[PDB]
RNA sequence: CCAAAAGAAGUCUUUCUUUUGGUAACCAGGAU
DNA sequence: GAGGATAAAATACTATATCCTGGTTAAAGGGTTTTCT
DNA sequence: AGAAAACCCTTTATTTGTTATATAGTATTTTATCCTC
């Protein structure tokens, strides 16, 4: 099963999974941006991973079958990380970010069951 | 109209996250941004910016 | 604001002083006295005086 | 809309009504409806009682289980102190590695007894919490509420946003807090009469 | 309620019929 | 020493005459689409 | 089939953070401290 195989192959990789929100469309930008940040001010050993999840879909718009790849969760990056001080400033901080999403008031980790359900190609 | 539009827009992205399944997290934050496009339509400034 | 945030976006050795500076908002704020503003008004011409 | 939304007329303007019909501060209102914080809206009470002599029994066996547990860890730290103790008497080695050591053992055996304490510390907090719920209680502190949906899942609903505030109303005879305000108007006196 | 086009009658220029077409908020400056 | 009750301060909201005229009404960035070579 | 110049959408994000010329009146929450048991 591919969740299966996912399941077991992200629960050794270092990080808790977190969602950062965006300016709707700054999804791609805001990837490229953080992956430069990450090694540009030497906190590369705390952010390991971004991800932005797509899906294509087929439409016949205008008559025309095209699978125009849209996005799953429009607007929310998800980054594997261990929070700190500097690594939430890093993140908090490249411009496009509006901000982490978390439970009540400081940054909630997701549980690994929803990062598979949308990390496994659709 | 403006203030009609963020509304609907909003309303419609909640209900688009949660057919579509996704985490507790995320579908909260989309209805606080709802709750919040609401307060403004009926009276804008008295809470926030 | 912008020239430090770009700084730490682009890759080092690429960077030249005309990637990092964005005119735009200076000129806006320019703008934006010349026009709209309380102290920035029509002359007034009824007579020379 | 796809989620219950409150009218900003009866939470914002000052008197706040939403607060004075649900007794609650302005303050921590604006919390439960902006998604800042857990609120309790229901509770029962007497399925508590008995779960909860049960529980609390329960609650003393998995506190002396992990103290059992830290106990033989510091067991163990004691034996590996007298391992130390004989490596020093046993061959040539003056105060240095004497000290070194014993610095070490005693760092390991405080760090030990810290994590003990801070163990039973939490547990301490979640049946405390337990013990004293109450409906519109506001559960701040996500991960306190995380254990004690997951420990005792029953005995209790707890929401949050303006659903919440929903079942709340729903949940609220206008009688009984009526003749409650009246008598305390009767007798009450001071900022509570006044209230 | 008005404009344009076409048809009919008379007057030498009106009437009848058909079709088409048809605002606000801000900031500023004055007066009594 | 602890709890309650009363001053204190601190925020929250509300109001401030009538009439007239004149100039403006979004930018900026990302992703995409379509046409041209 | 790839590149360039013109569309369509979003949003003024809201930090472990870019905002200091009113006064006068009332009303409601803190809060701090004092008094009592």
């Amino acid at each position: 099963d591919p969740a299966a195989a996912l399941k077991a192959e992200l629960r050794s990789k270092p990080g808790d999974w977190y969602v950062v929100h965006s300016y709707a469309g700054y999804e791609n930008k805001v990837k490229a941006n953080l992956e430069t940040r990450v090694q540009n001010l030497d906190v590369g050993d705390y952010i390991f991973q971004v991800e932005v999840p797509t899906e294509e879909v087929t439409e016949i718009k205008n008559g025309q079958r095209k699978q125009v790849n849209r996005k799953v969760l429009p607007g929310y990056i998800l980054v594997r990380m261990d929070l700190t001080d500097d690594s939430w400033a890093a993140v908090r901080n490249t411009p496009g970010v509006t901000g982490f999403v978390g439970a009540t008031s400081r940054p909630s980790a997701l549980a690994l069951d929803d990062v598979v359900k949308f990390l496994l190609p659709r | 109209n403006d203030l009609y539009r963020r509304v609907i827009n909003r309303n419609n992205r909640l209900k688009r996250l949660i057919d579509l399944g996704a985490p507790e997290i995320i579908v909260n934050n989309e209805k606080r941004m709802l709750q919040e496009s609401v307060d403004a339509l009926f009276d804008n400034g008295r809470r926030g910016r | 604001r912008v020239v430090r945030e770009r700084m730490t976006t682009q890759d080092v050795e690429a960077i030249t002083p005309q990637t990092l500076i964005n005119i735009r908002p200076v000129v806006a704020a320019i703008k934006e006295f010349f026009g709209t503003s309380q102290l920035s008004q029509f002359m007034d011409q009824n007579n020379p005086l | 809309l796809a989620a219950p939304v409150t009218h900003i007329w009866y939470f914002k303007g000052v008197p706040s009504r939403l607060g004075y019909l649900l007794d609650l501060a302005p303050k921590d209102l604006e919390k439960i409806i902006y998604f800042a914080a857990y609120v309790i809206t229901s509770v029962d009470e007497e399925m508590r009682h008995n779960e909860l002599s049960t529980l609390e029994a329960e609650m003393a066996v998995e506190r002396k289980a992990v103290e059992d547990q830290r106990d033989g860890e510091l067991e163990a730290r004691a034996q590996k102190l007298e391992a130390d103790l004989a490596e020093l008497e046993a061959e040539g080695a003056k105060a240095d590695a004497r000290r070194k050591v014993r610095d070490g053992g005693e760092r390991e055996m405080r760090q030990i007894r810290d994590r003990a304490q801070r163990e039973l510390d939490r547990l301490e907090d979640i049946w405390s919490t337990f013990t004293k719920l109450a409906p519109k209680q506001l559960i701040v502190d996500e991960n306190l509420y995380r254990e004690l949906v997951d420990r005792y899942g029953e005995y209790f609903t707890g929401a949050m946003g303006a659903e919440s505030i929903q079942k709340l109303i729903e949940n609220f005879d206008i009688d009984a807090e009526a003749e409650s305000l009246r008598d305390v108007i009767r007798n009450g006196k001071g900022q509570k009469k006044l209230r």
